[PDB]
């Protein structure tokens, strides 16, 4: 989900881009501008969220060794769902 | 990897790019910041 | 304390006490302290006029026969009145030993060069000059070993930066390489990693 | 506890003395010498023909660095800051602030590598295996400036070798 | 006796080789440094230190 | 108060060092100036070398000046051998540098420097 | 037009002898110096290309510059490069005559030899293998391949 | 003023000076000149080249990282002459050629190709246009080059009311072809001349003197529309200047007397050559020109820059020129030349 500055310019995941005015650009003309078109947050909203039936829930990001440090969250409120503070994963009790 | 393929992703190219350098498809590296200061613009209506 | 704590030499440490007592009560008159530290090493602090007369008598002495030199140091230290300190290590390969002799210095006051001694010093203290300062009285050659030709200051002060305070670069104009006033791209960040607990307590110094 | 090298005494007897004047004026010596060269002429030569034949590495090579993704899409590093605090040749610059759903990513994660020394110090003090080291060392460049790596230029590298990155972290991660 | 007698203040400000513009525009603080409050330990605030006045820092063009 | 010396026991055998340094450094800038091809004049080497005596004009001390003349003798013995190069010679003059801004309103002009 | 092809065989056939002869100078500095005797080494044979090493900087084509570029070098590195006749071509490689590499922010180390000399292909690395520098010699010669002198001596 | 472009620094090579310069023709003997001195400031400078791009090798360490651009450029195609001035705030204009080739003539150099880059820089926005010309130029002259120069000048200045047209007399320096040409005369023959050459005065002027010129007119808000003359201090006769290279050079100098219509007869002789030609009649006619004078044109003195005078650069320029024999004698051992 890349959006286009109306230069022409493309706009990173952070959200820079060269303004119209900007001189810099000139290091662009005849090359080209390296962005990558796998937005994290675009990728990771897709995730759904997992239904779990129990009141704290334990992430570790899957593989074991080869994820983040293994946390615990809290699922007591119904209104918002827990989010693991590494993957952004989000689980939710199903009561 | 005809006998032990490797893990697919969505994320990984599906067509490999040779060194790039001294092509028109070449990196060019950028500050990936926006502006810290924000300027006062000055208002577009005189005093008058 | 078995498997991780480094073991400890204690007949080294009787045996260095023991030959820095007969050291410190051979040569009165220029030895000030003398210390024997955890892990068997054994230090002599000398005032700088005893720089030759102890340093052949370790050489020459039938019980020390301390006839190789393998390292001559100096440290800077701005917070003392004399900030220079010069260290020279021997080793004794008859009784096969090192030992460590200290002696202190300012920027302005000579001290004697030791090149009747070690011969191999006169390369080293020549290089303390290149980067303390430290003027070695009755020297054969005395200059620039390290630095560059036209090199002012002494890089290894510890009041000197990090950066020097010119660069080289070649200029198409002059056809020549020139040197301009430093401007880096990107600063050296400083970090500040002291941590704000007291880590060992055995060191603890007492308060004013 | 020592050997005495070069002490041994030549001999004196006629049988003796008429062989090293035999060697003298015949030059056995140099012949052996021309001997050795002439055995080493006939062996196969140890020389691969790059660049159709690579020479062997190991998994645990140290090249050009990436940045890695978890297995759905989002990006490992979540800006702690460690890879930069522990580079010793300060090559890893980082800039971090909340984004639009209040996760703790980067926003500018440069790596400059002429300063780099590839000693592998960032991919160890990683804690979620987010910055690597790859295996790709032919990445040669015409120009100073293509060598200073910006964040997008690190997940592409990451993108473009995670298929290889993967199955090398599986060999050796048991080892660390 | 191979001693002399000196007088006059001590100036070493023409052997360290420093430039003059780094001399006589420059503005040292000797302070005992700040306790950080975030933490409670007292260990750095425990030695006196001397540091300079901060000059411009600009950004970079290109990164 | 009580000091070692250098070499000089008071300041009148320090600046009759300062003044044979200054006899050799004359003597000698003709013949840096024909051995490196340098492309000025030999009155220009040798106001150079006032410039660079009378810039340490103020030392009122004889273990300073001592060490001055120490090292000066050590610049002249590394340019009678050609240990210099043409640009070790040369960095004396700065040909590369633009002069700075001098007074004040100049340097508020460019720059917050004072 | 039959000129046009003319200089354009003439500019291929100058192209391929002087990127199938290169003969680069023995100079090193450091570390990247080892790794260079490496390449020089049976097992990756630059001597396979053509590529000889000639003490002279007047009977040379190139010049690597492997290891740490100091303040103290720069001018004879500088007079070393002037000597060479051209065409002449500069290979840095190593992070130390890149960029500084690990001695960045030394005082008497010059940060990247792009400051003395101008530069045809950067080789990163601490050190770059003798695979990524033979890589990086062949870049050179593909680079060569790709030059344009004469078509561009009749375009003008 | 864009944030981008604000200065900062000590005006170093890694600072920013807010100068944003596109040098035509900047791979010559001018352009390396300019370039090197906008580098050493820390400036943006874009580099349109026509050659081969090792021939731009040497313009690479002459600035910091990312500050010189290089890009390909056409100089009948006003495409890629938008492509290279659409950012730039000021644009200088170095091209020139002392010869006609088959493709391009001096009509296609100092009249359309100028021409072109001013009404390409006035429809770009840019703020700052710099133009150089010659000082003799004018309609009447003989010699095609400054007529065609006086013509682009004049076009110049009527598409741009704001260029500042320089007009330098002759100059020289390391890599110049004025005091080189002269050095070089003496494979030849001996040296022949116009009359002996004691009709013709000139002033030549030092290059880092024009370069310096050029960036305080670049820096200077009030040198926008005036046109300006690059002289040297004191004015020569052509005589006394060829004998002070010849004696400089340590060369035996024995001129002669050869008639104006004989001159351009050999002059012609050398320019069939399809390399670059060692003389033509163009360069005979230039050389044996006159310098004008124009006092009410400002000069280097109202710019700030100091003239340097010939005696101070000569031998540094004419050392490549001597024999082993007297490769080491110094500056000091000539007799200067008699000024007018
Ligand atoms: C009107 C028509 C005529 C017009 C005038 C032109 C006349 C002919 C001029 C010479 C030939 C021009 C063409 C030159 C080659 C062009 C094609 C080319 O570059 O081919 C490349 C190929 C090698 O490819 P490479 O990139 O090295 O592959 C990697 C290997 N894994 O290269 C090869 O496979 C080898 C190429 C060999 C080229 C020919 C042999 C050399 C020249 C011999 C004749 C001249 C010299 C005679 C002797 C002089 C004294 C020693
Ligand atoms: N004698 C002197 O030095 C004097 C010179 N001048 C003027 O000053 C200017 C600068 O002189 P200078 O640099 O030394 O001259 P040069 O001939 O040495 O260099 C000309 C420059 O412009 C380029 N160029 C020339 N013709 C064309 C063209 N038709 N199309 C595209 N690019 C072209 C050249 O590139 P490439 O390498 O591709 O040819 C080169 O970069 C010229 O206009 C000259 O007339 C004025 C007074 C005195
Ligand atoms: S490999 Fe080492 S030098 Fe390179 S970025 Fe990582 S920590 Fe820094
Ligand atoms: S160590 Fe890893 S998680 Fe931490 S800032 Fe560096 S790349 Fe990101
Ligand atoms: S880049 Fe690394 S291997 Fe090469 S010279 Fe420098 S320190 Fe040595
Ligand atoms: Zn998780």
């Amino acid at each position: 989900g890349v959006r286009t500055s109306p230069t022409g310019e493309k706009v990173t995941h952070t959200g820079q881009v060269y303004d119209d005015e900007d001189y810099r650009r000139v290091r662009f003309v005849g090359r080209q501008k390296e962005v990558n078109e796998n937005f994290a947050i675009d990728l990771i909203a897709e995730q759904p969220v997992s239904q779990v039936g129990s009141r704290v829930i334990s992430c570790d990001g899957g593989g074991g060794a080869l994820g983040h440090p293994r946390v615990y969250i809290n699922l007591d409120k119904e209104t918002k769902t827990g989010t693991c503070g590494y993957c952004g994963l989000q689980f939710r009790q199903q009561h | 990897p005809t006998v032990k393929p490797p893990t697919a992703r969505k994320f990984i190219w599906t067509n490999h790019k040779f060194n790039l350098s001294g092509t028109p498809q070449q990196y060019v590296p950028y500050s990936t910041t926006r502006k810290k200061i924000q300027e006062w613009v000055p208002p577009s209506t005189p005093y008058k | 304390t078995r498997p991780t704590v480094r073991p400890r030499n204690d007949v080294a440490h009787k045996q260095l006490s023991a030959f820095g007592e007969y050291v410190a009560e051979i040569l009165p008159k220029y030895v000030q302290q003398v210390q024997v530290s955890c892990f068997s090493e054994l230090e002599i602090c000398i005032h700088p006029d005893g720089v030759i007369p102890v340093l052949t008598f370790l050489r020459d002495h039938s019980n020390a026969q301390f006839k190789s030199l393998a390292d001559l140091t100096a440290v800077d230290i701005p917070t003392r009145q004399n900030r220079f300190e010069i260290v020279y290590n021997l080793l004794s390969l008859r009784f096969n030993s090192r030992i460590r002799v200290k002696t202190y210095t300012d920027e302005l006051t000579p001290v004697e060069s030791s090149v009747s001694v070690y011969k191999a010093a006169n390369w080293y203290e020549r290089e303390i000059w290149d980067m303390f300062g430290v003027f070695f009285a009755n020297h054969p050659d005395l200059r620039r070993i390290l630095t560059d030709y036209g090199f002012e200051g002494h890089p290894f002060r510890k009041d000197f930066p990090l950066s020097g305070y010119v660069e080289l670069r070649y200029d198409d104009e002059v056809k020549r390489v020139v040197a301009e006033p430093v401007e880096l791209a990107q600063e050296f960040r400083k970090f500040d990693l002291n941590s704000p607990w007291e880590a060992f307590p055995a060191y603890r110094q007492p308060p004013e | 506890t020592y050997k005495y090298v070069n002490l041994r005494e030549p001999s004196m007897d006629m049988k003796s003395v008429t062989d090293r004047a035999a060697q003298t004026l015949l030059w056995t010596e140099l012949i052996r010498g021309l001997g050795m060269t002439l055995s080493y002429l006939f062996r196969e030569p140890a020389t691969i023909n790059y660049p159709f034949e690579k020479g062997p590495l190991s998994p645990r090579f140290r090249g050009e660095h990436a940045l890695r993704r978890y297995p759905s899409g989002e990006e490992r590093c979540i800006a702690c800051k460690l890879c930069e605090a522990v580079c010793p040749a300060q090559a890893i610059t980082i800039e971090a602030e909340p984004r639009a759903d209040g996760s703790r990513r980067t926003t500018r994660y440069d790596i400059d590598m002429t300063k780099c020394i590839y000693c592998g110090f960032c991919q160890e003090a990683c804690p979620v295996d987010a910055i690597v080291e790859g295996p790709n060392f032919e990445f040669s460049t015409e120009t100073h400036e293509e060598l200073l790596y910006n964040k997008e230029k690190l997940l592409n590298n990451g993108d473009k070798w995670e298929a290889e990155i993967a199955a090398n972290i599986q060999a050796d991660y048991l080892y660390r | 006796t191979q001693l002399i007698t000196v007088d006059e203040k001590l100036d070493i400000t023409t052997l360290t080789g420093v430039p003059e513009e780094h001399i006589k525009t420059r503005k040292a603080r000797i302070f005992v440094p700040a306790r950080n409050n975030m933490q409670s330990g007292v260990n750095n605030t425990k030695k006196w230190k001397m540091e300079f006045d901060t000059r411009e820092r600009w950004e970079n063009p290109l990164m | 108060t009580s000091v070692k010396p250098i070499f000089s026991r008071d300041m009148n055998e320090a600046k009759r060092r300062v003044r044979e340094l200054y006899r050799a450094w004359y003597r000698e800038v003709p013949n840096t100036v024909h051995l490196f091809q340098l492309d000025i004049s030999v009155k220009q080497g040798r106001d150079k070398v006032r410039e660079m005596f009378k810039k340490n004009a103020h030392v009122t001390d004889p273990r300073v000046v001592d060490l001055l003349v120490i090292k000066g003798k050590m610049e002249l013995e590394e340019t009678i051998n050609v240990w210099k190069q043409r640009t070790h010679v040369m960095r004396f003059f700065h040909e590369t540098e633009a002069p700075r801004p001098k007074d004040f309103l100049s340097k508020f002009y460019v720059g917050h420097d004072p | 037009s039959r000129g046009e092809y003319v200089v354009a065989k003439l500019d291929d056939l100058i192209n391929w002898a002087r990127r199938s002869s290169l003969w680069p100078m023995t100079f090193g500095l450091a570390c990247c110096a080892v790794e260079m005797m490496h390449m020089a080494a049976p097992r990756y044979d630059m001597d396979r290309f053509g590529v000889v090493f000639r003490a002279s900087p007047r009977q040379s084509d190139v010049m690597i510059v492997a290891g740490t570029l100091t303040n103290k070098m720069a001018p004879a590195l500088r007079k070393v490069y002037d000597q060479m006749p051209e065409p002449r071509y500069v290979v840095s490689m190593g992070s130390c005559a890149n960029g500084g590499g690990y001695y960045h922010y030394s005082y008497s180390v010059v940060r990247g030899c792009d400051r003395i000399v101008p530069v045809d292909i950067y080789v990163p690395g601490c050190p770059p293998t003798a695979e990524a520098l033979l890589y990086g010699i062949l870049q050179l010669q593909k680079k060569i391949k790709r030059e344009k002198r004469l078509r561009i001596w009749y375009r003008r | 003023l864009h944030h981008a472009v604000i200065p900062h620094g000590k005006g170093g090579r890694s600072s920013v000076s807010g100068i944003v310069a596109t040098v035509f023709g900047a791979t010559g003997f001018l352009g390396r000149y300019l370039v090197n001195h906008l580098g050493r400031m820390g400036s943006q400078v874009i580099v349109p080249y026509r050659c081969e791009p090792y021939d731009t090798m040497h313009l690479r360490p002459m600035g910091d990282l990312g500050q010189i651009i290089f890009m390909d450029w056409n100089g009948r195609d006003k495409d890629s002459i938008r492509r290279a001035v659409e950012h730039s705030n000021v644009v200088i204009n170095l091209v020139g050629r002392e010869w006609e080739t088959k493709n391009f003539d001096f009509e296609d150099v100092f009249v359309k190709i100028p021409q072109a880059i001013a009404q390409v820089s006035k429809e770009a926005g840019v703020e700052k246009f710099i133009h150089i010309s010659h000082l003799n130029a004018d309609i009447k002259s003989s010699s095609k080059y400054l007529r065609n120069k006086a013509v682009g000048e004049k076009e110049v200045r009527e598409t741009f009311p704001e260029a500042t047209i320089i007009k330098p007399a002759d100059i020289f320096g390391r890599e110049d072809r004025f005091l080189n040409y002269f050095a070089n005369i003496r494979w030849f023959g001996g040296v022949p001349l116009i009359s002996l050459g004691k009709k013709t005065v000139k002033q030549p002027v030092y290059i880092v003197d024009v370069t310096k010129g050029i960036i305080n007119a670049i820096k200077d808000p009030d040198a926008r529309g005036k046109t300006f003359a690059f002289v040297g201090p004191n004015r020569y006769l052509l005589f006394d200047l060829v004998q002070y290279v010849f004696a400089v050079a340590h060369r035996p100098f024995l001129p002669y007397p050869m008639p104006h219509f004989a001159y351009r007869w050999i002059g012609r002789l050398f320019e069939i050559s399809p390399f670059e030609p060692w003389t033509t009649r163009d360069k005979v006619e230039r050389i044996h020109t006159t310098d004008r004078t124009l006092p009410h044109l400002p000069g280097l003195e109202d710019l700030g820059v100091q003239a340097t005078p010939l005696e101070l650069k000569a031998i540094e320029v004419l050392r490549r020129h001597r024999t082993y024999r007297w490769l080491s004698s110094e500056i000091e051992d000539v007799q200067p030349a008699k000024t007018v």
